[PDB]
RNA sequence: UUUUAUAUAUAUAUAAUAAGGAAAAGUAUUUAUAAGAA
């Protein structure tokens, strides 16, 4: 399952230093995306000092572990709009008109591609670093986001109920 | 290419499996008269229908 | 004590006259019991809206108004009664939260809502058999701990398995839970009856006869699929329980009073579902055997003939007009339907599950047969006695005293029963059933029964009526007909997306823009 | 362009309509009410008080 | 009845009408059949 | 009727909802009462009581002024599968800045436009608008076609 | 119909037969996205000088 | 809780007593759309 149906892509890839008494020691920092693009998605991380495949490698692993459902509205995009702050970012994500494209920032492009989300229109407000940005936008996809079937049950009401009436 | 821009239509028309809604990017040629030729077998190439 | 036999006579005017009277002259205003009464009038009337804004006040006003456990059973029935089990759910969930204490009324009235709740799955939201299991885990968690029972709640237990048996479609379960309950009630009324057995056995029959347990075994063979697997097969409690219940029916079976269930554990064909169906519908007509009714004799079909004969056409002449040889002639169908068959398993609600049963099943010969035999139509009836009073009054003669005779057999065909047949025409295809019905409906529009009705109820039967007619003829392809049917009666009736959704998808398949458009146009203008 | 949006997309002004009849006729009846009913003063009033 | 849809339909009975008319003429020559026959037996044959 | 009242009840339901107390308490005027029923129609609010400072009432007390002072109306919260139902409360029209709209903005609203830089209707959502001295959903007051002030929003 | 204003007397007596009134509208400021008031002074007509600082008047 | 009973000085302390149980089948249009990089 894991390796035919997950996709992995590389968000970040660096060198961070750790300059020790000798010299400058140069590790590699990698942080990849594994989605099924069917409502599962995780993050992962790694860091080797010898060369980036390693980091790259140990980066899938722990993706794949922490790969966990998120909501999905019509399997197509969020039930809402989510506002969501994470340690500097600020990330104003509005659901979509199906047919309506990824119009986001580009980490937050992969992100939904490998996670299946097909239509989101968002915005990225005060630091814009891509690792905070691809940790803030899993974060408030999974706890930031509640599903109109759990908003019913937990008001006790019907889903014809709870729905939007619509208006033109 | 300044010409494809202005004839590109931002806004795009649909009417279990998936829709597959960006397919139709380039719907707004098909009605074009040499694209026509060309689908139905009219002729060997768009420029030849041309 | 007023309400509570207000309530049981459901007189709203009592209620009024001793609320209105001990606030007036006595100072005395309703506690939480009274309050709770009132509630359970408002579940009786079936005014649902009021009864939730008295539950409101009784949290409103006080701790002493409080509910408790018993006024949150009472609003655990009002959600079964509206089907509502988001609503049933978060109750529970307060009474947890409350720390108020629950009682096996409460468990048994939570899985009696997720059962009616899960019947469809427009009313369960899709999660029928979801709902099935919350109640079967419900029934569970009461089999866990002792709480407080009552006299009645065994008998609602069973009742609530039933319920679960019956809408999963699980026939043996049904039948061992019928079986069951016949058996013991029977048992229990014989070994505590002051007289004979033998002279009171029509009234033993009659108080073992529930009608509810028949109509809800009814519903379990109409809702049969042979692909189907029971929800409480998969679980290691259900089946224990299953496996229970079963081997319990199977030697009860194997070790007097007898009942016509097949010897067989499970129904795995539509032939013999058909066969146990006629079976225990004939035994419970003929008050488990004591009325000889059903069975049949060219002899006491001519003896019968003549007797009514005698008194229909001395009858004729004694009433003072023709309406009061009409009230003659109904008061004596009405007394001899009564006497002839018992009146509580024969109606209209247990006539609609056994009709109901063929055309989920797909025959339409039983279906019309037992139509036939089991149904009159008014208009018909009428012609009929105005043929007799001008007959005695100044083979066809006999044709018509045998239908006064059968009419003991029958029930008059409502609104309901049409839409039903309307359901078997649509279900079946049949063009010439589909055009008798609308026939007869629209004759039975021009008969009494229907004028007495209030109009509102009438346009909202007329308008189901419409949309039923409307999905016959899309199914059969003639949207030509149905749109016509639609614009036809746009004003008078409120056409809704809901009901045309079937139409709009079938043109669009063709792409009909046109008609598409008219017909958007039609709901839409709004 | 946006301005146009309010017009219903029409780009370019036709000259306003003119008016055959200047004022109400007679038989038009309601505005001679109008016209002729009691005239209000008060925190939304139109002519001077009586007294003022 | 065929489960087709209506502009194809009216599609369908205007090209058989030109086709009637360059048969009445005859307009139809024998490269023209051979690309007919050859393109009908390229594609999948639509099933009432 | 402050907007100030209001605001401070709502930031008080958002913060005993974050700290998961069961039973709070709310000043008893007729802008909260209202308030309080509509959540609580909506499923919001798991209940509302009469009651004083000290707690509910145990026994029925009529309305006074003697007693008004002190008179409090309690709401009981609820918590679901370890979340709050009431998650966040916030005011759309601040007392600085009122937003009175017209029943054509409502519905502009409700479809998922920006108008006056309210941010639109979302699923879940709630908001209340006050029309003549009476609170009411937004999707009852335009099925009233009732011109009113957008007040709040609990989602 | 001719204009009407509600406003408040301001300065009376400093003029013959003349009074400042001060009125108050409501106009929309999208800048701020705020329905606020503005305010002007309108040198206004007295006669009878039946005018006081502090009367709520129409003008 | 409420109602009464005894005792004591309309009230107080004690004892007993509690009316809230209902069962039924069938009955789309969702809208406006804001991306960053060195």
């Amino acid at each position: 399952y894991i390796t035919r149906k997950l996709t992995m892509k590389p968000l970040v890839m660096k060198r961070v230093s750790n300059q020790t008494g000798k010299g400058k020691i140069a590790s590699f920092y990698a942080l990849v995306v594994v989605g099924d693009k069917n409502g599962m998605v995780g993050l992962g991380e790694g860091k080797s000092r010898e060369e980036m495949s390693k980091a790259i490698f140990k980066a899938h692993w722990d993706a794949v572990r922490n790969l966990k459902e998120i909501p999905r509205y019509e399997n197509r995009t969020i039930y809402g709009d989510i506002d969501f702050r994470y340690h500097g970012v600020k990330l104003h994500l509005r659901s979509a008109k199906p047919g309506f494209g990824l119009r986001v920032n580009h980490v937050i492009f992969e992100i939904c591609e490998c996670a299946g989300i097909k239509d989101l229109s968002g915005k990225v407000y005060k630091s814009r670093n891509d690792m905070n940005i691809a940790k803030g936008t899993i974060e408030a996809f999974t706890k930031a986001q509640k599903t109109l079937d759990e908003v019913a049950l937990g008001r006790g009401k019907k889903l014809v109920d709870v729905r939007k009436v619509y208006y033109s | 290419e300044k010409r494809w821009q202005t004839v590109f239509k931002p806004k795009l028309d649909s009417v279990i499996k998936e829709t597959p809604f960006l397919l139709q990017t380039f719907a707004v040629l098909e009605k074009r008269l040499d694209f026509a030729l060309f689908r139905a077998m009219f002729a060997s190439s768009v420029r030849q229908a041309r | 004590n007023c309400l509570k036999y207000s309530t049981k006579c459901s007189s709203f005017h009592d209620m009024d006259y001793f609320i209105t009277k001990f606030r007036d002259d006595y100072g005395i205003t309703p506690n939480k019991q009274n309050l709770t009464t009132v509630i359970q009038f408002y579940s009786r009337k079936e005014m649902t809206k009021q009864a939730w804004n008295t539950f409101d006040t009784m949290k409103f006003l006080s701790t002493k108004h409080f509910p408790d456990i018993c006024t949150y059973n009472t609003m655990l029935r009002i959600c079964e009664k509206e089907r509502n089990f988001p609503k049933a759910l978060d109750l529970f969930q307060e009474i947890q939260d409350h720390n108020i204490k629950p009682t096996t009324n409460t468990y048994i009235m939570m899985a009696r809502v997720l059962a009616s709740s899960s019947s469809n799955a427009v009313v369960s939201e899709g999660k029928s058999d979801s709902l099935r299991l919350l109640g079967w885990k419900y029934l569970h968690e009461l089999e866990d701990k002792n709480l407080y029972r009552h006299k009645k709640d065994d008998l609602n237990l069973f009742l609530a398995m039933m319920a679960l048996a019956a809408f999963d479609g699980d026939i043996e379960l049904s039948r061992a839970l019928y079986y069951l309950f016949i058996a013991k009630k029977y048992k229990t009324l014989c070994a505590n009856w002051k007289g004979n057995i033998l002279v009171d056995q029509d009234t033993i029959w009659k108080s073992t006869l529930m009608p509810e347990m028949l109509n809800y075994l009814m519903l379990a063979y109409a809702r049969f699929d042979p692909r189907n697997l029971p929800v409480l097969s998969g679980y290691e409690k259900g089946i224990e329980l299953r496996r229970k219940f079963l081997r319990e029916f199977d030697s009860s079976m194997r070790l007097k009073f007898k009942l016509p269930f097949l010897p067989i554990s499970d129904l795995n064909s539509e032939a013999q579902v058909l066969a146990e169906s006629n079976a225990i519908w004939s035994f419970n007509m003929e008050n488990g055997g004591t009325r000889n009714t059903l069975t049949s004799s060219n002899e006491a079909a001519l003896e019968d003939i003549k007797k009514y004969r005698q008194l229909l056409d001395s009858f004729a002449q004694e009433a003072e007009d023709f309406n009061e040889f009409k009230f003659k002639v109904m008061y004596e169908v009405t007394k001899m339907q009564r006497e002839s068959i018992n009146v509580n398993v024969f109606n209209k609600i247990s006539l609609h599950t056994y009709l109901s049963i063929p055309i989920n099943l797909k025959q339409q010969k039983e279906f019309l047969r037992r139509l036939t035999f089991f149904t009159f139509q008014q208009h018909e009836f009428e012609a009929v006695i105005k043929r007799l009073y001008e007959g005695y009054r100044n083979n066809l003669i006999m044709h018509d005293i045998w239908y006064i005779t059968c009419l003991r057999h029958k029930i008059m065909m409502d609104t309901t029963l049409y839409e039903l047949v309307m359901k078997a025409a649509i279900e079946f295809q049949n063009e010439d059933l589909a055009k008798k019905v609308w026939n007869d409906r629209g004759k039975f529009r021009t008969t009494v029964p229907f004028l007495k009705m209030d109009q509102r109820i009438r346009i909202a039967k007329d308008q189901k009526f419409a949309h039923l007619m409307v999905e016959f003829f899309t199914k059969q392809g003639k949207y030509s007909d149905a749109i016509a049917i639609i614009l036809s009666s746009k004003n008078r009736f409120n056409w809704t997306y809901s009901m045309v959704r079937n139409l709009h998808k079938a043109l669009e398949e063709i792409e009909d823009r046109n008609s598409v458009e008219i017909l958007l146009d039609v709901v839409n203008k709004k | 362009g946006k301005g146009a949006a309010k017009y219903g997309f029409k780009s370019g002004v036709f000259p306003t309509t003119r008016s055959i009849l200047k004022s109400p006729t007679t038989k038009q009846t309601d505005i001679i009410n109008k016209v002729k009913s009691p005239k209000p003063k008060g925190v939304l009033g139109i002519g001077y008080a009586k007294g003022v | 009845k065929y489960g087709l849809k209506i502009p194809r339909v009216e599609a369908i009975v205007k090209l058989v009408s030109v086709e009637n008319s360059w048969n009445r003429r005859n307009r139809v020559s024998s490269d023209l059949k051979t690309m007919d026959e050859t393109l009908y037996r390229m594609f999948p044959v639509f099933d009432s | 009727m402050s907007l100030v009242k209001l605001a401070n009840t709502c930031a008080h339901l958002q913060n005993c909802s974050k700290v998961r107390v069961a039973l709070t308490s709310i000043p008893y005027t007729k802008l909260q009462l209202q308030f309080a029923y509509n959540l609580y129609q909506q499923g919001f609010l798991s209940s509302l009581q009469k009651g004083s400072t000290m707690g509910p009432d145990k026994d029925f007390v009529e309305v006074t002024p003697d007693n008004i002072s002190t008179r409090r109306l309690w709401v009981g919260l609820k918590y679901r599968d370890n979340k709050p139902v009431l998650s966040s409360c916030k005011l759309i029209s601040k007392p600085n800045s009122r937003i009175h709209l017209p029943m054509e903005d409502m519905k502009k609203l409700c479809s998922g436009v920006t108008i006056r830089n309210i941010k639109p209707l979302q699923p879940g959502e709630l908001i209340l608008v006050r029309a003549h001295n009476n609170i009411m959903d937004i999707n009852e007051a335009i099925s009233k076609k009732l011109d009113g002030e957008v007040l709040c929003r609990v989602k | 119909a001719r204009q009407n204003f509600l406003g408040l007397v301001v300065s009376q007596g400093k003029m013959q037969k003349t009074v400042k009134v001060r009125v108050e509208t409501k106009v929309f400021n999208k800048k701020i996205n705020k329905e606020l008031f503005h305010r002007r002074d309108y040198l206004v007509h007295d006669e009878g000088e039946i005018s006081r600082e502090g009367d709520l008047v129409r003008i």
